[PDB]
């Protein structure tokens, strides 16, 4: 392999596209209220390219069946942030959360507070992972080194936004959802015809061992690398197997509920509509593509390890590292390969194009973002005299601090629960997030909560999940032959059963701290909470919509596609989990 | 690949017995509908018998009292002890089984000749 691509064939391809893309910036920069297809093809394409690509297939390819079931509650996540979430934001004219907790409960803290936690919270799920996901497109590909291979992902991706690559982010969206989601049809039917059906891909996947098994002396363990006795249950055990089902359900909403509806630029989308019936539009199609990434990707990673065992299923390290250049799993190059060693001499180019294509903008975004929450909140709190060309020197200082330190943090993220991906971001995730949602919805319905009480739950809940994440990297995680020597009091449960008792324990400290001082009066709180969201008088407070209106015909369309699409996403869940395979001794 | 041998065809008189038999080789899993098919020579095919996993007999309604079929448990083998033999219910009898209950019949089975009288 690697030679593959030295082939006149498909180089011209990935020219011309890239052309294409950057011809269409400049052209669209020199000559709001938008409709319902922009808005759901941005809502859909939010986290693919290492998200998709590589979480889901590797642990398709690693553990079985029951990582597809992510999208689904996903989905039924988006049809709470349409409905119910965006009036609240309408209604009390604010643009994002911090906004919206600075005048609800008064103070400068909270808000400080905020934007530190998600400036570390962008530094260890999206930026380093980004970069680790292109350097892993290349090396496959091309053949060079990580080194060789980062520098030129950021040597393109700055020509990518020197030449207008962030005003057309809608055409060039709604491009490539389009051409993506075309392409990945065709390597699922290409699939699909090598092992022989979908008998044979059962019959398969259950003897996919590699054949180097031994060391020079230590001969490893059975059970270390044939496939588990469960890899066809959705629902699996709540006590010994892994993703158990209370987990699966729960912790994975609570999760979403903090990614979904408090995060910045999905809320800032979401809120510059022409209408209130466009931004119900835009979260019914997203909901309706969202039901594809169980036969899209997770189903070619199993493909993937059935056809080269000897690659994606290594289990002795002098073997795995000369592969794929860390020395505890390869299962995060199961997708990469298939891409290269099946697609005809065509498209083998055009899916690469638009893989790099797709993680480019997500790091602009991303920068653009960290750059106005570093210098609007934190900066120009502290000297509050400052001119426009002091601001502008400071907000261009600070994406090169932030590459220097994500480029650092790398080789962390490739060695870290086993070699997994999807692992690493939902055991972070699972550490850091779950004491914003509770003070969220506690801030929104109960109405009697004050400023004493939400910065003590925000701070104990950090000191738990900071001492969790803490003791993880200084101790490791484990392996097949050697078991980790973690304390086993704070490190012994999965990291799924971790985020319902950090939920309960930060809203219990909240509520017994919020009932020991004194209330707010509801003179300042017209038009911010559930029950007074209809008043009419004035408050004395601590192209564009602003009136969330809409025709009523359209509204009865609206409800009844949101039920079919309900469902729909019911009718899934009940058909995978009532027909499941079990093996005999 | 999986194949089914079977064994057990004969010809005996109105009023006999025989004994039929089944066991898949060559799989990992657990099948759940191992059941049995005939079909006259010259005519179209027709239901006989099928046991369940758990255990859940379903029988015809022109035989049933004279056929009798048992599987064992958590393995694959069904048999089928036929008694009283007539002279009408001379056929070739099929194997199926199935995966899954909402999937329709996988894999067949070969034939076996059986004629009375
Ligand atoms: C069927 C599957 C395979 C694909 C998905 C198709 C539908 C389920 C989607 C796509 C087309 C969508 C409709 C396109 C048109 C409209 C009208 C749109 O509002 C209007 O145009 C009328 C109000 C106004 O113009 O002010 C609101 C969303 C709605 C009902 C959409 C609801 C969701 C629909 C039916």
């Amino acid at each position: 392999t690697h030679e593959l691509i030295r082939n006149a064939a498909d180089i011209s391809v990935i020219v011309i596209y890239f052309l294409l893309v950057m011809a269409v910036g400049l052209w669209s920069m020199f000559k709001r209220s938008m409709v319902w297809w922009p808005i759901g093809a941005s809502l859909f394409a939010s986290n693919i390219g290492s998200g998709h690509f590589i979480g889901l297939a590797g642990t398709g390819a690693a553990s079985g069946l029951a990582v597809g079931g992510f999208e689904w509650n996903a989905l039924v996540l988006l049809l709470v942030l349409g409905w119910v979430f965006v009036p609240i934001y309408i209604k009390a004219g604010v643009v994002t959360m911090p906004e919206y907790l600075r005048k609800r409960f008064g103070g400068q803290r909270i808000q400080v507070y905020l934007s530190v936690l998600s400036l570390f919270l962008y530094i260890f799920t999206k930026i380093s992972v980004d970069i680790f996901s292109g350097a892993i497109f290349i090396n496959l590909a091309l053949g060079w080194n990580l080194y060789l291979s980062i520098i030129l992902l950021l040597a393109i991706t700055a020509l990518y936004t020197i030449t207008g690559g962030l005003a057309a982010v809608i055409y060039t969206d709604t491009l490539q959802t389009l051409i993506m989601l075309i392409g990945a049809l065709i390597l699922m039917g290409f699939a699909f015809h090598e092992v022989g059906g979908y008998d044979a891909f059962m019959e398969k996947y259950m003897k996919a061992i590699p054949t180097i098994v031994s060391d020079g002396n230590t001969t490893f363990q059975e059970k270390c690398y044939t496939p588990r006795a469960d890899s066809f249950h959705i629902f699996r055990d709540p006590l010994t197997g892994d993703l158990p089902w209370p987990g699966f359900i729960f912790g994975l909403t609570i999760l979403a509920l903090w990614y979904w509806c408090t995060d910045q630029v999905i809320v800032q989308r979401c809120l510059a509509a022409k209408n209130m019936s466009h931004v119900k539009g835009g979260c019914i199609l997203a909901g309706y593509l969202k039901l594809l990434p169980m036969f899209i990707m997770v189903m070619p990673g199993m493909i993937s390890r059935i056809l080269f065992p000897d690659k994606v299923a290594c289990v002795v390290p002098s073997e795995c590292e000369k592969y794929c250049g860390t020395k505890v799993g390869c299962t995060n190059i199961a997708y990469p390969t298939l891409v290269v060693e099946l697609m005809p001499n065509g498209l083998r180019g055009l899916m690469l194009a638009v893989m790099l294509a797709a993680l480019m903008s997500s790091l602009t975004s991303i920068f653009n973002s960290a750059s106005t929450l570093f210098t609007m909140d934190i900066y120009a709190k502290v000297r509050k005299r400052a001119s426009e060309k002091e601001l502008m020197i400071v907000g261009r200082l600070f994406v090169l601090f932030l590459v220097v330190v994500s480029i650092a943090w790398i080789p962390i993220v490739q060695s870290a629960q086993s070699g997994q991906l999807f692992d690493y971001i939902q055991s972070v995730s699972s550490y850091l997030a779950p004491p914003v949602a509770a003070v969220f919805l506690l801030a929104i319905f109960w109405k009697r909560v004050n400023e004493q009480g939400a910065f003590w739950g925000l701070i104990l809940g950090l000191l738990l999940g900071l001492s969790r994440l803490i003791l993880e990297f200084a101790y490791g995680t484990g392996s097949c032959m050697e078991p980790s020597n973690c304390p086993t009091i704070i490190c012994g449960v999965h990291y799924l059963y971790f985020a319902i008792i950090l939920f309960a324990i930060s809203g219990i400290v909240t509520v017994v701290v919020s009932l020991l001082t004194k209330p707010i009066p509801d003179v300042h709180l017209y038009r911010l909470c559930w029950s007074l969201r209809n008043s009419k008088e004035e408050r004395i407070d601590l192209m564009k919509m602003t009136d969330t209106s809409e025709k009523p015909l359209w509204r009865t369309v609206l409800n009844i596609n949101a039920i079919l699409l309900l469902a729909v996403a019911i009718f899934c869940h009940a058909y995978f989990a009532s027909n499941s395979l079990e093996v005999l001794f | 690949q999986v194949q089914l041998q079977e064994s057990g065809g004969g010809l005996v008189q109105a009023g006999g017995s025989l004994r039929l038999s089944c066991a898949a080789s060559g799989t990992i899993f657990v099948f759940d509908k191992m059941g049995w098919y005939r079909q006259a020579p010259g005519k179209e095919r027709e239901f006989v018998a099928t046991i369940s996993r758990g255990g859940s007999t379903n029988y015809a309604d022109s035989v049933k009292g004279r056929f009798t079929i048992s599987r064992d448990n958590a393995k694959n083998t069904v048999y089928l002890q036929m008694n009283s033999l007539k002279p009408e219910d001379t056929a070739v009898y099929y194997c199926a089984v199935r995966y899954t209950p909402w999937r329709r019949y996988s894999y067949w089975g070969q034939g076996t000749q059986v004629t009375v009288s």
